RNA sequence: GGUACCUAACCAGAAAGCCACGGCUAACUACGUGCCAGCAGCCGCGGUAAUACGUAGGUGGCAAGCGUUGUCCGGAAUUA
RNA sequence: GGUGGUGCAUGGUUGUCGUCAGCUCGUGUCGUGAGAUGUUGGGUUAAGUCCCGCAACGAGCGCAACCCUUGAUCUUAGUUG
RNA sequence: AGACCAAUGCCAUGUACGUCGCACUCGGAAGAC
């Protein structure tokens, strides 16, 4: 079929876990544990756009750090969203927690955001064609080394489902040493389901 | 939290694109709201004006401001157009 | 309602006025608002000529056959049509101010008259010829709409004359420029009916 | 003799036309397009390109547009004289219209025509109907007219003669 | 033939339809149907998500006419 | 709420040729166009691997390497060895 | 230059097309020493 994914295969030897924290015999509860706050985090923070979320379980008081750039504001007048939204974790994890905000630099460049924004205008009915076009030259215009995306589903042709894409520069997924970061969005329209994946290639790691 | 920054209180938007421009004006006002700012300017160009009655119908869809408005006299005229959030 | 769904068929309003296409200026139907194909070779000038048609109301026959007479008036093929219509006597009401829309020129036309030349006139082939003072009495002179028509100041360029108090004018020596072209994109009619 | 593109030119896309590849895969699915361009006074070219996809297939077309145009001899918003098109089953026939007949041509002719500007001119297709050997031939034909002065250079005459 | 004409008064009331909407070729959607019922000038559509069948709306074209058929000439440089 | 159908509406998945060395593009030439040239020729390699030629010049996905393990040794640390 | 191989059931297989960049204002009294 299809491959391998690059980020999958590159967890522990470039990439970090985002779960840094080791549990035994309590694995299992907080692993689980660890898949409901992210689902809980992702669809209340949509609207401002997160990537990724990486956990601490620092003497069992989990710790909570959060990525990218559109949350300037949830850092800004709405702290008070910060404290209620900490409030509702603590309400469902027993035990305490502690979060902080991360700021992004080029937010543009970086996979989740891209899936999401793709997806978005999918559903607010821009063509594809322009949709990939666009975004892709804006990527390549921040600086990134490679980058190729992927779209696929009942492109306008109901009756036939296909695939298309675009990519300039290079994407070495065979390397294992290059840093790739992959994402994939699932765009709802009326037609049924519009798959979007896409990844970005940003050099090598020395 | 992030701490290492600090955010002007205006911005010059003159000769060049459109779409480029509204990604980082969505930036510049979440950035106003880490620090607080009540009221933000954004100075625009004045020949194709595209974007200057552009970016003036997103802020009115924009989820934190309640209007933008053009300059006073005393300030100098449409020198200047003014924002102001929620 | 002709007029409005006809300005936003076309994008143009007929009238000339503002209105009709000031908050519905896509189409009508209910595919109207999404983005369009470009017309084609053939669309575009019978859209063109759509609008150099019911911008009077005339039909198609008569449109065929004063093209030809235009065809055989000795000028240049398209602006002798252009300027047949100019010549036409609803189009000569309204560009003499009576009238204020064109289905109120054929409405008072069939109830009015004009004594340039003639006697009693329902029908708009006509000409004023150069040089005669006839004049119109009592059944467009002296009614409530009558004066109605020039309560107000509507444009009467250089091609006719007009004056207000007794509401009568003339066609004067020739027509030149705007009577040739408002703003119509011509030839195009002459290459679809060529077809 | 190259005319450059300090001009501003007017383009018209006449066709996009599908072509294919047989592979060992299959099919493999291409875009040709040709587009005609020029002035409406007196410069005219034409290009040709192919690419998968519309945009950068109709501007590979568009660049080559820009590099090949060719001079038509203009006396009076018409042409001068008798003149066929030729080229490869291509015959095209133009003759000097009297004013005010407007473009009386077929699809892709009067797509160069009117794109050339010519007021008045009538012609007809009597080669085969495919429109690059239509273009091709007629620019052939256009590309052999002449002025009245050079031949009259040639004669070692002047132009009141050969008027009359 | 008391015809047309000429006058007065009553009533916005007595009076618009046909065909097409895949392309050629202007006009798109919903439902039913499901190689059945069917459409068709040509290419062709329908084997359960049919802008091509049949309905409804909407649009388009023309109008006291509108479609179909038959015949003649063009298009047909296809007797050149 | 449907493990009530429709992979011939689908997303997300997976096998297969095949771990085969192929697959393509930008720009430029030639043809008119379909297309070609690059990618063919000489030699070489597990390999479109490489070299020399050559109206092509380059580029990308490929291939190789970069990762893990297994093979030989140095230093660090000697416990529950 | 060298043996012998017969057949493969009606339809129907796809898409393609669609960007748009440029701004800041004009001017009273002032001695002699």
């Amino acid at each position: 079929g299809q491959k391998v994914n690059p980020v999958g295969l590159r967890i522990g030897v470039i990439r970090d876990w985002e779960s840094k924290w080791y549990a035994g015999k309590d694995y299992a509860d907080f692993l689980h544990e660890d898949l409901k706050i992210r689902e809980y985090i992702s669809k209340r923070l949509s609207d401002a756009s997160v990537s990724k979320v990486e956990i601490e379980r620092a003497a069992n008081r989990v710790n909570i750090t959060i990525h990218t750039a559109k949350p300037g504001m949830v850092i800004g007048k709405g702290g008070s969203e910060v404290e209620a939204l900490r409030k509702a974790l603590n309400s469902l994890t027993g035990k305490r927690v502690h979060i902080n905000i991360l700021e992004i630099k080029r937010a543009d460049l970086d996979a989740q955001l891209v899936a999401d924004n793709i997806a978005r205008q999918l559903e607010n009915r821009v063509s594809f064609r322009r949709a990939q076009k666009q975004q892709i030259q804006r990527t390549m215009r921040a600086g990134a080394q490679g980058v190729k995306t992927m779209v696929s589903g009942r492109l306008g042709g109901a009756d036939i489902a296909r695939s298309e894409y675009y990519s300039e520069g290079t994407v070495p997924l065979h390397t294992l040493r290059a840093d790739i970061d992959y994402a994939t969005s699932e765009a709802d329209t009326t037609y049924g389901k519009l798959g979007v994946k896409v990844w970005i290639y940003r050099g090598e790691v020395l | 939290k992030g701490k290492d920054y600090h955010v002007s209180l205006e911005l010059d938007l003159r000769g060049e694109r459109y779409e480029n421009a509204l990604s980082r004006v969505e930036k510049y006002l979440d950035d106003a709201v880490l620090a607080g700012y009540p009221r933000v300017s954004i100075i625009h160009g004045k020949g194709t004006g595209a974007l200057r009655k552009g970016v003036q119908d997103l802020l009115k869809n924009h989820r934190s401001v309640k209007s933008s408005r053009f300059g006073e006299a005393g300030e100098g005229g449409s020198g200047v157009t003014v924002v102001e959030l929620k | 309602g002709p007029s409005w769904k006809l300005s936003r068929r076309l994008g143009i309003s007929l009238s000339g006025t503002g209105k009709e296409l000031e908050k519905r200026p896509y189409a009508p139907g209910p595919h109207g608002p999404g983005q369009r194909k470009k017309l084609s070779e053939y669309g575009l000038q019978l859209q063109e000529k759509q609008k150099l048609r019911h911008m009077y109301g005339v039909n198609e026959r008569q449109f065929r056959t004063l093209f030809d007479k235009a065809g055989k008036l000795a000028g240049k093929h398209g602006e002798n049509f252009m300027i047949l219509l100019d010549s036409r006597l609803d189009n000569v009401v309204y560009k003499l101010g009576l009238a204020r829309t064109r289905r109120q020129a054929r409405q008072l036309v069939n109830h009015g008259h004009i004594l340039v030349d003639g006697s009693r006139v329902d029908i708009p082939s006509y000409l004023v010829k150069p040089g005669q003072t006839i004049g119109v009495r009592e059944k467009s002179r002296n009614l409530s709409i009558i004066k109605e028509s020039v309560e107000v100041n509507n444009f009467v360029p250089e091609y006719l004359t007009f004056d207000a108090e007794k509401l009568e004018g003339t066609f004067t020596r020739l027509p030149e420029r705007s009577e040739l072209a408002p703003e119509i994109n011509e030839a195009l009619i002459v290459e679809f009916y060529s077809r | 003799r190259i005319d450059p593109s300090k001009l501003e030119l007017e383009e018209r896309l006449v066709t996009v036309n599908r072509v294919a590849k047989v592979v060992k895969g299959g099919r493999r699915f291409r875009f040709a397009a040709l587009v005609v361009v020029g002035d409406k006074n007196g410069h005219v070219g034409f290009g040709t390109g192919k690419a998968q996809e519309v945009p950068e297939a109709i501007r590979k077309a568009v660049e080559d547009a820009k590099k090949n145009l060719i001079e038509v001899p203009m006396v009076g918003t018409t042409i001068p004289h008798e003149i066929i098109g030729r080229f490869g089953a291509g015959n095209i026939l133009l003759k000097p219209a009297s004013e005010g007949t407007g473009v009386i041509a077929g699809g892709p002719v009067r797509a160069v025509l009117e794109l050339a500007g010519v007021a008045d001119i009538l012609s007809k297709s009597l080669g085969s109907n495919t429109p690059i050997n239509m273009i091709r031939a007629t620019l052939q034909g256009l590309s052999e007219l002449k002025r009245a002065e050079d031949v009259a250079k040639l004669r070692g005459k002047s132009v009141e003669e050969l008027l009359g």
